[PDB]
RNA sequence: CUCGAUGUCGGCUCGUCGCAUCCUGGGGCUGGAGCAGGUCCCAAGGGUUGGGCUGUUCGCCCAUUAAAGCGGCACGCGAGCUGGGUUUAGAACGUCGUGAGACAGUUCGGUCUCUAUCCGCCGCGCGCGUCAGAAACUUGAGGAAACCUGUCCCUAGUACGAGAGGACCGGGACGGACGAACCUCUGGUGCACCAGUUGUCCCGCCAGGGGCACCGCUGGAUAGCCACGUUCGGUCAGGAUAACCGCUGAAAGCAUCUAAGCGGGAAACCUUCUCCAAGAUCAGGUUUCUCACCCACUUGGUGGGAUAAGGCCCCCCGCAGAACACGGGUUCAAUAGGUCAGACCUGGAAGCUCAGUAAUGGGUGUAGGGAACUGGUGCUAACCGGCCGAAAACUU
RNA sequence: AAAUUCCUUGUCGGGUAAGUUCCGACCUGCACGAAUGGCGUAACGACUUCUCAACUGUCUCAACCAUAGACUCGGCGAAA
RNA sequence: CAGGUGGUCAGGUAGAGCAUACCAAGGCGUACGAGAUAACUAUGGUUAAGGAACUCGGCAAAAUGCCCCCGUAACUUCGGG
């Protein structure tokens, strides 16, 4: 099937909004005396070192 | 062990032999015809076991007038008056039901 | 004279009768009940009285509930369900705090067993409805579980509303009418009810004694 | 163990059982592992059994052992390390530790190691 | 046993084979099991025979491979199907029974093929 | 109307409606003794079989049945299927034509495309509302689904009838078709289970095993899912009625079911049974919990900030599941895994030893191996944590 | 009664429980016919047509399993 | 770019074989991935009892299948079948 007609303006934007990135949730780690903040899943990482900071 | 062990263990019954399919079997089954209440035997081979302690079924297998039979009974059942072992089966397998298509000698169980 | 009691399916099994019958039983732990709340026509509108089932630790239930639970004077349970009674109120057979066990009922009555039926998830027509489905062969393409036709033509040009598609199918609510109490076990809090019943192992499940009988 | 419920690792499961292999060799020559986290998951209890297997240390068990694993340099220190070492701990030999993802196709990841 | 199934005939009416053609028993009956009656037809008769081919005919199935439950659980199971040509008062048209029959008979009131039966089990 | 395209017969799948009713239900008349029937009136709740022949619709036949209804919906339904027929190009027969060719004459052959935008329909979420923020249990306006029927026995060989034959009304038993739930039984399946086995390659070799050959093949097979399986269901009783049958009774001193008035009366209708349902914007009810602050300001039913009750996200999972949602658990923990023990499946491991020339067999030993089901065990992971989230008044 | 026969599913026989198709005939050849050959014919045919044995998920009447999609996440990113 | 492209060489075990299976020498894992038991589609597998009842039509599938030894009909153009 094709579309028979163009969608209007407000039609395509009330679906477009939709597509949005989910935000995760920050928790502080303190790891070599500094502060930072991960993602709560990789709390052990993060205490044990496997996690790379940049 | 299971979760409806207490409710089946005052069902269970005793008196049963110890029999592994390839065994040569007597059951004596109650029968009803009319107010007579009878008891018929049927002498057959074992070829399986369907465990589940209550639940467990057992299967006998003969031939009768050139038609082979087969009987499937509940161990526990009352029906069941007793059951007679005649001869010890030696077989390699649990279910024989390679012997639904074999006749005569070939359908023959050994002796040990 | 509606009789309700709130319990577990825990599993089938099978016994034999007095007639050398095998009969196929569920066992239904119809575990104690206490009463916690009744409704009445003057305060509700309606008659009905709640019935508490189940142990749970008292600090899995929040401040609200516990405190529901605390104006009955009953420790928490983790079920609550009401049963209805005839719209006439009778003002008697239930005290608030009063405990209901199994054999509220008793061998050869019939019963009502209503619980949650098994999720199967999103299902084609085929098996939700039952559909016939085209041939596996002579030169059907792609169509040997599909549904068909779904309406007219010009007229009307719609389908019609209730027209039968695929879904989510099962978790509803699911009531089995005129089932043999086949023995009562007052020792061990069972039922055993010969039959089927809605729902997985371990669900809760509502006993009622029949209306039908 | 328990089978996998729905499609297995690697396409079919004949890779799925070298997939486990491989892994189970590779942790315990090195002691620590960085995979996906599904096939760390499905790799837990399968390397638990062949630590029981190594505590059982009879030369059944290290047949059995043999079954599985191809190894023989690996098979030998999961016998003569491994297992005497986890002789005093009733289960729970491995640890799974989650990672950040990676690039490419942003699959999340994980480290599979054992106790100590 | 349906339609189109082919019963090994169990009396000595003459016919060897014969083939269900309906299951009586009400409207669109699917199945027969033991003890049900059946319009069937003569695919094979023994030559010189008091039945012949082409003929249709009224039977009583007393074998079938399919295990039947019977009310204590049990199950009884044959290696072959097979029928009775019966007369329209439910006797039998032969004389005598080969092989060995269902109990399922008596409760159907068959008692002349329960009483000419070699065996009833 | 449609030629800058509205796909044409029959079958399949899925239906929906009408009633001019085929069965089941209710009646009047009968050239209705009874059983059976004929005809007309009421009635659309459900039901309305499988095959042979033909492309067929139609029709005929076979075997049943309570019955094998008639029609509409683009002669319902090809962005749902088929492609046998008709209706392209090949070829042949008969007939017509000098011929090229033609033929509601026949015969063999002959590409069925499309990722769903909108409405519609089936499911599932997110947001806001329901005058504070929440949690539990609920009423039911209003809907959906369901609705079939046989045989045998007693009444009773009675009523009826010369005989033949043979009941109404009531009361039981057993079924067929259909549907729902479930996995105890039977049966199917089984891609990390057990065993045997062929070819080849490998593990140094023997022994023991492994990879690959459709899961190599073969024999079994717990769990889950299932039907061929197991249970249950379509009921009892009210209400208003259809045709029809009345009671009392005038107009019209009689009579008349009707004009006043009151009854009986069916699978149709409404309650009763099952399911949905307060976005039922008239947004319901019964309860229980929090029940509290700070700052700025144009002092505002103002903007922010931080909390309570309570959630959500994250984490460990599920017989819950497309995502989402739902349910359970998070150390005060048996949630998943491991581990120990059972249940169950398979069927007698390895090594050693004895017997045999050997292939192989016996003992150690109901062995060994093993997933899903049950119970114990605090060994691994459920963390050292984030985001949301509570009130102008006023009138009687 | 045909690759030819409209009427037509002609009629009779066989085969089937039931056969507008099939086989054998009849002759009433709408409209057969002798090198646009007539009538036969062993062997041969991915030809058309009818019947049987065996076998089977074609069907009664479906159920379950695995893989590639579909579905979810990250990347790139069209079309009528 | 799953199509097309002439010639030469061409190992082992099993096998009649350059078929087929598994391997050697030598190559390669080839250019989106990671997950997840939805319906449905595709490609394979198994299926109780029945066995063409399906359908225009046994379409598709199932079945048969190898070496050796017996034995083998009508009809025939004497070869066959
Ligand atoms: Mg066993
Ligand atoms: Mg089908
Ligand atoms: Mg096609
Ligand atoms: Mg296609
Ligand atoms: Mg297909
Ligand atoms: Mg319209
Ligand atoms: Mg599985
Ligand atoms: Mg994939
Ligand atoms: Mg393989
Ligand atoms: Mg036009
Ligand atoms: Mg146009
Ligand atoms: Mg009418
Ligand atoms: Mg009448
Ligand atoms: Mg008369
Ligand atoms: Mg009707
Ligand atoms: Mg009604
Ligand atoms: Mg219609
Ligand atoms: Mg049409
Ligand atoms: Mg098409
Ligand atoms: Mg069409
Ligand atoms: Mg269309
Ligand atoms: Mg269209
Ligand atoms: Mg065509
Ligand atoms: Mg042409
Ligand atoms: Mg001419
Ligand atoms: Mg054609
Ligand atoms: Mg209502
Ligand atoms: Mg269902
Ligand atoms: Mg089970
Ligand atoms: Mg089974
Ligand atoms: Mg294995
Ligand atoms: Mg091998
Ligand atoms: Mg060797
Ligand atoms: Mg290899
Ligand atoms: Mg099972
Ligand atoms: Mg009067
Ligand atoms: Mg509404
Ligand atoms: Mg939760
Ligand atoms: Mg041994
Ligand atoms: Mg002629
Ligand atoms: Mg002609
Ligand atoms: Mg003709
Ligand atoms: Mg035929
Ligand atoms: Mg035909
Ligand atoms: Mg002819
Ligand atoms: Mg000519
Ligand atoms: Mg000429
Ligand atoms: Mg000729
Ligand atoms: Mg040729
Ligand atoms: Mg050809
Ligand atoms: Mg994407
Ligand atoms: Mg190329
Ligand atoms: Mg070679
Ligand atoms: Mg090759
Ligand atoms: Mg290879
Ligand atoms: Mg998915
Ligand atoms: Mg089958
Ligand atoms: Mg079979
Ligand atoms: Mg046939
Ligand atoms: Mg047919
Ligand atoms: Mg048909
Ligand atoms: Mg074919
Ligand atoms: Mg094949």
């Amino acid at each position: 099937a094709v579309p028979k007609r163009r969608k209007s303006r407000s039609n395509t934007r009330s679906r477009r909004s939709q597509w949005k990135a989910a935000k995760t949730e920050l928790v502080g780690v303190t790891v070599a005396g500094h502060a930072h903040k991960v993602p709560r899943r990789l709390l052990k990482a993060a205490r044990l070192g496997l996690i790379d900071f940049d | 062990m299971n979760r409806l062990d207490f409710v089946d263990k005052p069902s269970l019954r005793d008196d049963i032999p110890a029999f592994n399919p390839g065994d040569t079997i007597n059951v004596h089954v109650k029968v009803i015809e009319g107010a007579k209440e009878r008891l018929q035997v049927f002498k057959g081979v074992v070829i399986r076991r369907q465990g589940g302690g209550i639940r467990e079924t057992f299967t006998v297998r003969k031939e009768s007038y050139g038609v082979g039979v087969e009987r499937t009974f509940p161990v526990h059942s009352p029906n069941i008056d007793h059951i007679e072992v005649v001869t010890r089966g030696d077989v390699r397998r649990a279910k024989l039901y390679y012997l639904r298509e074999l006749r005569g000698k070939k359908a023959k169980i050994k002796e040990k | 004279a509606r009789k309700g009691i709130l319990g577990t399916k825990l599993g089938m099994t099978q016994v034999f009768d007095e007639s050398n019958r095998v009969v196929p039983v569920t066992v239904v732990k119809a575990g104690p009940n206490v009463v916690t709340r009744i409704r009445t026509p003057e305060r509700d509108g309606y008659s009905a009285v709640q019935l508490a089932y189940g142990e749970i630790s008292p600090r899995k239930v929040n401040k609200p509930l516990t405190g529901q639970y605390t104006a009955a004077g009953v420790n928490p349970r983790r079920y609550l369900a009401e049963l209805r009674l005839d719209d006439s109120d009778a003002a008697t057979e239930y005290q608030v705090g009063q405990e209901l066990t199994a054999e509220i009922f008793a061998d050869g009555s019939y019963v009502d067993v209503t619980g949650t039926s098994k999720g199967k998830g999103f299902a084609g027509t085929m098996k939700r409805h039952g559909f016939r489905g085209q041939g596996a062969s002579h030169g059907a393409q792609a169509v040997h579980r599909r549904p068909g036709s779904i309406g007219g033509c010009a007229t009307p040009a719609r389908v019609f509303k209730g027209t039968r598609m695929a879904g989510r199918m099962g978790n509803d609510r699911v009531t089995v009418l005129n089932l043999l109490v086949h023995k009562v076990d007052a020792e061990n809090g069972v039922l055993l009810i010969k039959g089927a019943v809605p729902g997985r192992t371990g669900g809760l499940v509502m006993v009622r004694s029949a209306i039908k009988r | 163990p328990k089978p996998t419920k729905g499609p297995r690792l690697g396409g079919s499961s004949s890779h799925q059982k070298a997939i486990l292999a491989n892994l189970a060799t590779s942790l315990f020559e090195h002691g620590r592992i960085t995979t996906t986290e599904p096939k760390a998951r499905a790799l837990r209890p399968y390397a638990e059994k062949l630590i029981t297997h190594a505590k059982k240390g009879a030369l059944h068990n290290r047949r059995e052992v043999l079954k599985k694993l191809r190894d023989k340099d690996v098979v030998h220190t999961l016998f003569a390390e491994i297992g005497p070492f986890f002789a005093d701990r009733d289960g729970g030999y491995t640890r799974i530790i989650k990672i950040e993802a990676r690039k490419g196709d942003n699959a999340p990841m994980a480290v599979i190691e054992l106790v100590r | 046993i349906q339609q189109e199934s082919r019963l090994k005939v169990a009396d000595n009416t003459g016919a060897k084979e014969i083939l269900c053609i309906r299951v009586l028993g009400g409207s669109s009956r699917r199945y027969a099991g033991i003890g049900d009656v059946i319009v069937a037809t003569v695919k094979d008769a023994i030559p010189g025979g008091n039945v012949k081919r082409g003929d249709v005919v009224k039977a009583v199935v007393v074998r079938t491979v399919k295990e039947r439950r019977r009310p204590d659980g049990s199950y009884i199971k044959f290696d072959e199907n097979a029928a009775v040509i019966i007369k329209p008062d439910n006797d039998p048209r032969g004389t005598r029974i080969f092989g060995p029959v269902g109990r399922e008979l008596r409760e159907k009131r068959f008692m002349k093929i329960i009483s000419l039966a070699p065996e009833v089990l």
